[PDB]
């Protein structure tokens, strides 16, 4: 479980691609 | 109640006390949180009944927290008892835990090189072994490997490799796998020594498995060994596609090593096949006898000419589309047209035929004898300085007499007009040679203090100490661009000084800072290049940040420009995520930013297309500022090349824009400029020949990078396009029974027509011939069992391959 | 035709709540799950609200290849319990769609508790959930997927352990629940969290009751972080508990905060016997602190129901008769008992001195000792000096009593002029609304 | 290849944290 | 998301407050007032 459920965190840091694109919309 | 049984002190009652706890732990949490001072006691007093017990109840106490160092403490106080609940709900992710905090203390350990390694604690130690054991028991290879790099300890490694001991796909190619996703190169090398070990333990040693050690460690001893082996056992056959692979996987230097372990029959023969000019010469005969090239589309480009850089760009185009191919039929036709171009373009214009001419080697010399300026004109210094620069560029990626009779032309060569280009064709011919004499001429040129000679001697000063990491060289090539009042030579030497320092990785990060912090910007562009070059095909965050920052940060555009072209070479390894980084920067204000964004997404991709990267391309195409649309022409070309109607949509359209520029007189002749180009990139070696920059075994390719750069610098100066045509991989594959033999091969890709088609699934060949076949189409090829000549080595991708003959 | 009409329209609805979470499902993360779950869960409300079709609807959701719309034409053609519950697993294995096998399991659920049978079939839903809950211990534990179901079913989980709550409340109560619960608050400690945890705890608080405060006590050390409150009625439900064990506690002061910030994240109408428990709580406490509320501010008709006992007891709180208290205890010591309110009302017995004071702080700046025997009928003046160092209490003026001629000086602060004295008193109010400019910066991020 | 996919994914943050920096940064140099 | 769970636990107000102020009081219905200011 420590090398299959610590990837499933990395998930929870795949929301930081959202901000990324609200603030690709703000450079444009 | 579990306070009042601590509070009598009775060693029974501190038995009863802990499994009370042990009973309810969930339903009195805060019992054991108010009593967690006195518990911490017990569960480090030796003289406690049971300390062991007592921390475990000391992990119950944070069973409702979420501390897992606290039960790394707990741990060393159970000791065996944190070991026996190997499976336990709770503390199951408790001990994982702990084993995340192993991980990162063992990462931290593997970190030190000078030893003094913080001990792991050895009750931790024991759950994480423990728990890598159950993987083993599960006999997953992933579950096996799950801590064996965590813990960043080779002999944990070694059990892993073992696993449940199938070991069928870790005994292969799993290295490869590990090495795309290896973080840190010295603890890599040690993984990949270990497991080419474990490779050889196996009875029969895969050369394509050893290969990664064979190039990767590049140990010129260690490939003389298995060569010697193959000697020993007289395996001439295995031998000969080894020899071969390893030269067009790797660069020589160890490569030229192993071949002086081999000269001091058979022996002629592993001399020859690691050598591998006859695989460059089965190549020029392959596009000699195969090129699909257009006489008409070059005569629709000629028919509209600016009468200024349309001459240049018709004839370097012409030039890629015949690279090799030694058909200089264009040039043949218009004799005038070829006259028009002044002198200058016209020394561009030889060197050019070079690249026309660049696959005969020591014949094409005795070609170039024809177009020799005695043989031609006297009275024109640049053709004769052009025809030095061709010279270089045929041998060029070679090492050789004529290099060094080359040299001994250059020092009776005149000062500036024949070293304008006879020191770049030296330098790009004796590129990687390292050899001091070379040096010391290109010295000489850079001594002169002749911008555009310089210039010149600058870049050819690069490609000799191509990677040599030599601090010597750095140092004169900086202090000389300091003292050097020209731009121009500052400009040759920043490029110079980026190609010595070759894929460093973090050698030359000092020297990537003082250019960076050198207040000139030609040395700040050298730096930015210096980026790329050091961290070529690495998606190293560490080079990218640098690059962010100075991008944003540096007001001259043209700084700001090289650090996107940067951004491009380090992440042609990883091309998926190159278009996303560009797409932001291709809309800017500064017209470099955008200029820049479409030459580093088309780099980055190179061949291969993202789809999003050929959509990203055609705005800016339509973009106003001409420099930038002349930018993403060229760019969409390298994209097109690989390419046809099928596998893109607007490969057709592309080509169309391209000639529709050419032909409207409106269209600016700098927006222009490059179309002409870009339609000789898509059609260069007739469409045969297509650029990459990394190996099927992951290797970067030498010329690949030098020449991709080169190119982006070809804006700043019109002969680096010719450093471009070094870089030309080939899509044909060669498959030999015997070194000197060409059987008849008809491998049968049973692919759709439509990608087969050059502008019913089978394919066939006669007497391998070597042509033009897609990449796709290699991954799907069938290999002619069936037929008597069938290759020995699995035809898995196009490339020089082992072959069976029965 | 009248009876089919209602099962048209509800399977109608369940179909688009499936269709719309299966494809969120699929696409992307975080929007995956929950961007209408939420939505479906009230849809889901309203089926519960309107309505064994449903079941037979239930039977045989997925099968493999997509099939739903044939599938939606085989439910019509069978128009044309226990094992219901259980069937649709049985007759065919869904293949795929795992967060949707949770949502398909749940909907079964809500008819059992519906039909409130409070018997053994209720409790095989509460298996029939369990079965469930198997689903969602898996869902990351044996899946290595992501948190779909998470971040949706988890929802779903906690409507069921609401009608596990509702089995206890039947029976007596589950502290094995809740244990589940504490293993569904280590798979909170994971990648994500749910605030149910808090709402479960809070009913055991309840089930302990007068018994046991140290459950309370317990619940103030696992207060935790999940300052999200995305529920926000969860929020209320947390204050509500929380104001009611700071009540408890003698915390009087800080649970009327509490409860008034409780009171307002009301979205539900709790109409009937619902509100008017978070009222009850807010004006008790208020009466206990001795600032007298007066229950035309709100007045709920249902808060007025249960209100004809306090509303008469804040009359006898302002009038000096304890006959009339008295009478008020005796007649309507029902109902609030029912609250559990009735032993902050036993210790308002004695708090009712208390009022009569601060209404003396406010209204007089130097009232006499003797007065203040006069007005609070204290039997001996030493008796109201005794009542005077009572006075000062916490909180309010400093009495400097002189001890002699001054007697009951109280003199109440001065230069509280918003000036100089008030400095920090208002500044420190614009602090905090100027802190709560935090919204553009939180709104500004989720584009 | 869990432990193998931790790191992909672990890469992919890596990369789009370092990239989320740079629009920051030239955000505000327009705003300039 | 009814909470439910707690059920086992002008025309005729705004002066309501104002009326309970003096509802024990106004006995003298102000007209005494005034004559125990006549006995004062």
């Amino acid at each position: 479980y420590l090398s299959k459920i610590e990837e499933l965190q990395l998930i929870v840091n795949d929301k930081s691609q959202n901000l990324r694109r609200l603030q690709a919309q703000r450079n444009e | 109640g579990i306070i009042s049984l601590l509070d009598e002190d009775e060693p029974q009652l501190k038995e009863f006390a802990l499994h009370k706890l042990n009973a309810v732990v969930n339903d009195f949490w805060a019992e054991i949180s108010e009593s967690v001072d006195k518990i911490e006691v017990l569960y480090e007093d030796e003289g406690f009944r049971s300390r062991q017990f007592a921390a475990l109840v000391a992990s119950k106490v944070f069973y409702h927290l979420g501390a897992f160092e606290e039960s790394l403490n707990y741990a060393l106080g159970a000791g065996d008892l944190f070991n026996v609940n190997d499976n336990s709900e709770y503390v199951e992710t408790i001990i994982a835990k702990c084993i995340d905090h192993y991980t990162k203390q063992c990462v931290e350990n593997a970190d030190l090189p000078e030893g003094e390694k913080k001990p792991i604690d050895q009750r931790l130690e024991g759950i994480v072994n423990k728990m890598f054991q159950r993987c083993l028991d599960d006999h997953k290879y992933k579950q096996a490997i799950g801590i064996a790099l965590e813990t960043r300890r080779l002999d944990v490694f070694e059990k892993t490799i073992l696993e449940s001991n199938d070991v069928p796909g870790m005994l292969a190619y799993s290295l490869k796998l590990c090495m795309s996703l290896m973080q840190n190169k010295q603890f890599r090398n040690k993984v990949l020594r270990v497991l080419v070990k474990i490779y050889m333990n196996l009875e029969k040693p895969d050369f394509i498995n050893v290969c990664q050690c064979l190039i990767f460690l590049d140990d010129p001893q260690a490939v003389s060994d298995i060569l010697e082996k193959l000697v020993k056992e007289d395996n001439l056959l295995m031998a000969y596609q080894i020899c071969f692979d390893l030269y067009e996987s790797a660069s020589q230097q160890f490569l030229s090593s192993v071949i002086q372990n081999l000269r001091t029959d058979q022996t002629l023969k592993m001399i020859k096949i690691l050598s591998g000019e006859m695989a460059i010469e089965l190549h020029l005969q392959f596009l000699i006898r195969n090129n699909n090239t257009d006489l008409m589309i070059l005569k629709n480009t000629k028919d509209a000419v600016r009468n200024s850089v349309c001459h240049t760009a018709t004839v370097i185009a012409n030039s890629f589309m015949h690279c090799g191919t030694t058909s200089d039929q264009f040039l043949r036709d218009n004799l005038e047209w070829l006259a028009r171009a002044t002198n200058w373009a016209k020394f561009t214009a030889t060197a050019s035929l070079g690249v026309i001419h660049k696959g005969h080697e020591k014949e094409a010399l005795q070609l170039m004898a024809t177009y020799l300026p005695k043989d031609t004109s006297p009275g024109s210094a640049y053709q004769e300085g052009g025809g030095l620069y061709a010279l270089g560029l045929i041998h060029a990626n070679h090492g050789g007499d004529i290099i060094d009779y080359l040299l001994n032309q250059l020092k009776n060569a005149s000062n500036d007009i024949v070293r304008h280009g006879g020191s770049l064709g030296l330098g790009l011919a004796a590129m990687g040679t390292a050899r001091q004499d070379v040096y010391d001429l290109l010295k000489t040129n850079l001594y002169q203090d002749d911008a555009v000679t310089g210039e010149a001697a600058g870049l050819a000063l690069g490609l000799v100490m191509l990677g040599s990491k030599n601090a010597q060289a750095i140092e004169d090539m900086v202090g000389y661009a300091q003292e050097t009042q020209h731009e121009k030579i500052l400009r040759g030497l920043a490029v110079g000084i980026a190609l010595v320092m070759y894929g460093r990785m973090e050698e030359a990060d000092a020297l990537i800072e003082s250019l960076c912090r050198d207040k000139d910007p030609i040395l700040r562009r050298s730096g930015m290049y210096t980026v790329a070059m050091a961290y070529c095909g690495s998606g190293n965050n560490k080079a990218i940040r640098r690059l962010l920052h100075v991008a944003v940060s540096d007001v001259n555009d043209d700084v700001r420009r090289a650090a996107v072209e940067s951004l491009g070479f380090i992440l042609f390894r990883t091309p998926e995520q190159c278009p996303s980084v560009v797409s932001l920067l291709s809309e800017s204000y500064n017209p470099h930013v955008r200029y820049g964004a479409a030459m580093a997404l088309g780099i980055c991709c190179a061949g291969t297309g993202n789809k999003e990267a050929i959509n990203l391309l055609e705005p800016m195409t339509n973009d106003p500022v001409n420099y930038v649309r002349q930018g993403a022409l060229i760019a969409s070309a390298l994209i097109m090349i690989q390419q046809t109607e099928i596998t893109c949509p607007k490969v057709n359209q592309f080509r169309q824009l391209y000639s529709k520029v050419i032909n409207d007189k409106h269209d600016d002749v700098m927006a222009k400029f490059g179309a002409i180009l870009a339609q000789g990139i898509l059609d260069a070696g007739g469409h045969n020949v297509t650029i990459s920059l990394q190996s099927r075994t992951g290797h970067t390719h030498m010329p690949s990078v030098v020449g991709v750069l080169v190119f982006t610098q070809f804006w700043f100066w019109f002969p680096l396009s010719h450093f471009l045509s070094l870089a030309y991989t080939p899509t044909c594959v060669i498959g030999l029974n015997k070194d000197l033999k060409m059987p008849k091969v008809q491998y049968k890709s049973n692919c759709k027509p439509s990608t087969f088609a050059y502008p019913t699934a089978k394919a066939k060949k006669k007497e391998k011939n070597p042509a033009r076949v897609m990449p796709a189409q290699l991954k799907v090829l069938t290999m002619p069992e069936t037929c008597r000549y069938q290759p020995f080595k699995p035809l898995s991708i196009g490339g020089i391959i082992i072959l069976k003959d029965t | 035709p009248p009876p089919p009409a209602p099962q048209d329209v509800e399977m109608k609805e369940e179909a688009a709540t499936g269709g719309g979470s299966t494809g969120e499902a699929d696409g992307k993360t975080a929007a995956a799950a929950a961007e209408h779950s939420q939505r479906e869960l009230d849809t889901v409300t309203l089926e519960d609200i309107k309505e064994g079709k449903e079941p037979r609807f239930v039977l045989r959701a997925l099968r493999m290849l997509p099939s739903t719309s044939r599938r939606l034409n085989h439910y019509v053609l069978y128009k044309a319990l226990l094992p219901f519950l259980e069937e649709p697993m049985d007759t065919e294995a869904d293949l795929q769609f795992r967060p949707r096998t949770g949502k398909a399991a749940s909907t079964p659920l809500l008819p059992e508790v519906e039909a409130y049978l409070q018997l053994l079939v209720v409790i095989f839903m509460m298996n029939s959930k369990r079965y469930k809950e198997a689903q969602k211990i898996s869902d990351d534990l044996m899946q290595k997927i992501s948190t779909q179901n998470r971040r949706a079913l988890d929802l779903v989980a906690a409507k069921c352990y609401y009608y596990h709550a509702r089995v206890y409340e039947f029976l007596d109560k589950l502290d094995v629940v809740r244990s589940f619960l504490h293993a569904r608050l280590r798979t909170a400690t994971l990648r994500h969290d749910a605030d149910g945890q808090a709402t479960l705890l809070n009913l055991l608080l309840r089930n302990y009751l007068h018994y046991s405060l140290y459950d309370q006590a317990e619940k103030l050390v696992s207060k935790s972080v999940f300052p999200e409150q995305a529920n926000n009625n969860e929020w209320a439900r947390y204050l509500y508990y929380t104001g009611r064990i700071k009540a408890i506690q003698l915390e009087y002061s800080e649970a009327r905060r509490t409860m008034t910030n409780a009171l307002r994240k009301a979205p539900q109408h709790t109409a009937v016997g619902f509100k008017q428990t978070v009222h009850k709580l807010l004006i008790v406490v208020e009466l206990l602190l001795g600032e007298i509320p007066d229950r035309l501010q709100f007045r709920q008709p249902s808060l007025k129901r249960s209100l004809m006992p306090y509303f008469l007891l804040t009359q006898a709180v302002r009038t000096g008769n304890l006959a009339k208290f008295n009478q008020v205890l005796d007649q309507f010591g029902e109902k609030f008992q029912a609250d559990g309110t009735y032993t902050l009302i036993i210790r308002l017995r004695h708090n009712v001195i208390k009022t009569g004071v601060r209404m003396i702080s406010l209204s007089y700046s130097r009232i006499s000792l003797a007065d203040i025997a006069q007005k609070l009928q204290l039997d001996s003046p030493e008796d109201a000096e005794f009542i005077v160092a009572k006075a000062i209490r916490d909180g309010v003026i400093e009495a400097s009593i002189n001890h002699e001629k001054g007697y009951v000086q109280s003199k109440e602060m001065i230069d509280i002029y918003s000036t100089r004295e008030p400095q920090l008193a208002f500044h420190q109010r614009i602090s905090f609304c100027l802190d709560i400019h935090n919204m553009s910066v939180k709104a500004m991020r989720f584009p | 290849d869990l432990y193998s996919r931790y790191k992909k994914l672990q890469q992919e943050l890596e990369f789009l944290e370092v990239q989320e920096e740079y629009i920051k940064d030239e955000q505000k140099n327009l705003k300039k | 998301m009814s909470e439910k769970k707690q059920p086992v636990d002008e025309d005729n107000w705004d002066d309501d407050n104002v009326e309970d102020d003096f509802s024990n009081q106004l006995r003298a219905e102000l007209e005494k007032h005034g004559y125990k200011m006549e006995t004062s």
